[PDB]
RNA sequence: CCUCCUAAAGAGUAACGGAGGAGCACGAAGGUUGGCUAAUCCUGGUCGGACAUCAGGAGGUUAGUGCAAUGGCAUAAGCCA
RNA sequence: AGGGCUACACACGUGCUACAAUGGCGCAUACAAAGAGAAGCGACCUCGCGAGAGCAAGCGGACCUCAUAAAGUGCGUCGUAGUCCGGAUUGGAGUCUGCAACUCGACUCCAUGAAGUCGGAAUCGCUAGUAAUCGUGGAUCAGAAUGCCACGGUGAAUACGU
């Protein structure tokens, strides 16, 4: 809750002033975080996909869903229904917790940093972001690794405009370039 | 939250270099000794420069010292 | 490269005729066979057309071109491929 | 059969190159195991000449021929090597 | 055994192990393990967190990894944009320091491209 | 043997007229209860590319229906337990 | 005067260095021969991580200087890894020769750390202080050897036979 707490007094009240939100309800809050990691190399061997699953379960604290192709595509030689990736939605206590971790452990282990981008926003205000390796999280143990592997990390928000979001992020001292 | 399908998720302690210590919930299952927290980091702190370009003329006048 | 103690080498002829360029402001290109001569700071701003063996070729001098030797900007062989 | 051409007092054009290569392609039917082979063309005053040397599987075969042209020289040469190559083969397939 | 944001072998003599850092050779390795008064024959696995840090400190004195890789890449970009003879050697991918190309020179040029 | 047109707004209606299918498949792909909503484009995002999986928006059935065509289908006859 | 003979899709010949443990690295410590030097060989001392720099004894030389042989040997370490194997390539920073080292020198330090795991068909050298392997010198020469011509160290294998 650290940052849920921080959010509930420090963040809300700053943003409160700098936009002149009359209603408090108007203040952007963070809704949910979701961690995709597609694993096309599944159609080759299915063990790989489950091996991802444990990673994403080890990072995040909860079992991932296993996603399947919506339609068949011949481009990648897949057919509708084969498992090809896995996600976790994070919503509460756990969502704020992982977030805390992301900022204050994971992201300053990025092999050579320059912050993150502040360009990656959808236009409504939901921050999307990749990670090249998965050693970034100390949840995993680097000498017990099969492969280098990545994920998306998408922070879905109640922000209305692209801009208004950025503020919400920054106000948690989010490391933008 | 469903029962007995998810991994253990517990308190630990995460001691940086700069003495910085933070109780945190994680699977990892034992206390960490990490080396660069969000306080110990060039970028967050404000350190990293951007590589000094445009030295050729400074170089040359430093190198030779000739009228 | 040339010892540091002996200073940077420039042919005198060319050294002189980039006082008149820099003092008595002109704006012409200068002919030269002086591929030896290193580029001095004074030379910044002045095109100077250095010989490559058969032709002179223009080198609009810049900050980045300082210390290098003219001829390092006049290629002397032609090759397109085989 | 890897080929090599020289010219000692002759410019190897792209008839004389193309021509010589075709004429030499026959020789492999006389003995399958030819390796690298070097050809030399000469003009001394009025005499057109052509010698080649042929590294083969356990040997070295050489001949030279004189024509009134270089084509006629090379024509002559190919007849000389043919006979030598056959002789070689037959004193290996000697059963 | 994490220095300069890379994992260092922990079963190798410090001297040997520290070399895995890009931008430290062997001279630097020796220095580090004396500037930060740490023995040479000591394996990294048998150290103290404390020892590993004073060590972490020494390495910061140099320009290494990411940082270095950037510096190099600037220097080469610099040359190519200048268009100097040395620049083009880098473009066309050819021996930049005067070596013969009529033969050999296969490290720049890479393996052979046959004819026809 | 099935579907559309010719067929003249009920049914039916010929030609060696114009176009296409069938000679099965399913113990679930049947029964019921509970729940669910498509195509496609755009924006952002590790490998990841015009196209895989993730997030948002526009869209509103342009999807879907074990297999032809026609008529149906949201209370879905479509999708999941 | 400047450039070219040093160009590079490629083919062939002669070499060097490797691919490791009969070996790499660090410390310690033995035993040669032959040859060169005059405005040349240049000690000792001081400086420098180093290439080198400054100062300046001796020697036309069985006397002085080049100029400490190396493999070997002992002690330690690496433990069969594309590695503490290899050292190509490239960036940065220097030194020296020379009116001058961009095209196009040799060398030094820091960093980089490629191909290569013993080589298809073919094919070469050598019968004893030989091959193999290890160092040393000279001619040319301002500077520029993996080539050439010389010199020692260690030191095999096998010849039934035609
Ligand atoms: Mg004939
Ligand atoms: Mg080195
Ligand atoms: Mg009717
Ligand atoms: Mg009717
Ligand atoms: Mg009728
Ligand atoms: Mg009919
Ligand atoms: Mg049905
Ligand atoms: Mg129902
Ligand atoms: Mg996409
Ligand atoms: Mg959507
Ligand atoms: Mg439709
Ligand atoms: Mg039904
Ligand atoms: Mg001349
Ligand atoms: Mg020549
Ligand atoms: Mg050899
Ligand atoms: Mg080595
Ligand atoms: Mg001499
Ligand atoms: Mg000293
Ligand atoms: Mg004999
Ligand atoms: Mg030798």
């Amino acid at each position: 809750a650290k940052l849920h707490d921080y959010y509930k007094d420090e963040v809300v009240k700053k943003l409160m002033t700098e936009f002149n939100y009359n209603s408090v309800m108007q203040v952007p809050r963070v809704e949910k975080i979701t961690l995709n990691m597609g694993v096309g190399e599944a159609i080759a061997d299915k063990k790989l996909l489950d091996n991802a699953a444990a990673d994403l379960a080890a990072i995040s604290g909860q079992k991932p869903l296993i996603t399947k192709a919506r339609k068949s595509v011949a481009g990648f030689k897949i057919r509708q229904g084969y498992p090809i990736g896995c996600k976790v939605t994070l919503r509460g206590e756990r969502m704020w917790e992982f977030f805390e971790r992301l900022i204050t452990i994971a992201v300053p282990r990025i092999r050579d940093f320059r912050g993150l981008s502040a360009k990656s926003f959808d236009g409504r205000g939901n921050y999307s972001m990749g990670v090249r390796e998965q050693i970034i999280f100390p949840e995993i143990d680097y000498d017990k690794v099969d492969r280098v592997r990545g994920l998306d990390i998408t922070i879905t928000t109640t922000a209305k405009s692209d801009e208004e979001g950025r503020a919400l992020l920054a106000a948690f001292d989010f490391p933008f370039r | 939250m469903k029962k007995d399908i998810h991994p253990k998720y517990e308190e630990i302690t995460a001691s940086c270099s700069c003495g910085n210590v933070m109780k945190i919930r994680s699977t990892v299952g034992h206390d960490l000794n990490l080396d660069v927290c969000s306080k110990c980091h060039p970028f967050f702190t404000g350190k990293q420069r951007d590589v000094a370009t445009g030295g050729r003329v400074d170089r040359f006048n430093k190198r030779f010292n000739i009228p | 490269p040339r010892s540091l103690k002996k200073g940077p080498f420039i042919d005198l002829h060319l050294l002189k005729k980039v006082e008149k360029a820099v003092e008595s402001g002109d704006k012409k290109p200068l002919r030269t066979w002086s591929r030896r001569s290193t580029i001095f700071p004074n030379m910044i701003g002045l095109t100077i057309a250095v010989h490559n063996g058969r032709q002179h070729v223009p080198v609009f001098v810049t900050d980045e071109m300082v210390g290098h030797k003219l001829g390092e900007f006049a290629p002397t062989r032609t090759y397109r491929g085989h | 059969m890897q080929l090599n051409i020289t010219g000692n007092n002759v410019e190897i054009t792209e008839a004389l190159r193309e021509f010589v290569t075709a004429k030499f392609a026959k020789l492999e039917q006389y003995f399958d195991r030819i390796n690298q082979v070097y050809v030399v063309l000469k003009v001394e005053k009025v005499t057109h000449t052509s010698d080649a040397t042929l590294h083969v599987n356990g040997g070295e075969i050489h001949a030279s021929a004189e024509g009134q042209d270089m084509y006629a020289a090379i024509d002559g040469l190919i007849d000389k090597l043919a006979r030598q190559l056959t002789k070689h083969k037959d004193k290996l397939k000697q059963h | 055994a994490r220095i300069a944001g890379i994992n260092i072998p922990d079963h190798k003599h410090a001297v040997i192990a520290l070399t895995s850092i890009y931008g430290v050779g062997k001279t630097r390795s020796k220095a580090i393990l004396a500037a930060a008064g740490i023995a040479e024959d000591v394996k990294i696995s048998e150290l103290s967190e404390g020892q590993i840090d004073t060590l972490r400190d020494e390495v910061a004195k140099f320009v290494v990894e990411g940082d270095l890789r950037r510096e190099i890449s600037m220097s080469i970009k610099r040359l190519m944009d200048l268009g100097c003879y040395r620049g083009l050697r880098h473009r066309r991918g050819l021996p930049v320091r005067g070596q013969r190309t009529k033969t050999n020179a296969r490290t720049r040029k890479g393996p052979r491209k046959p004819i026809k």
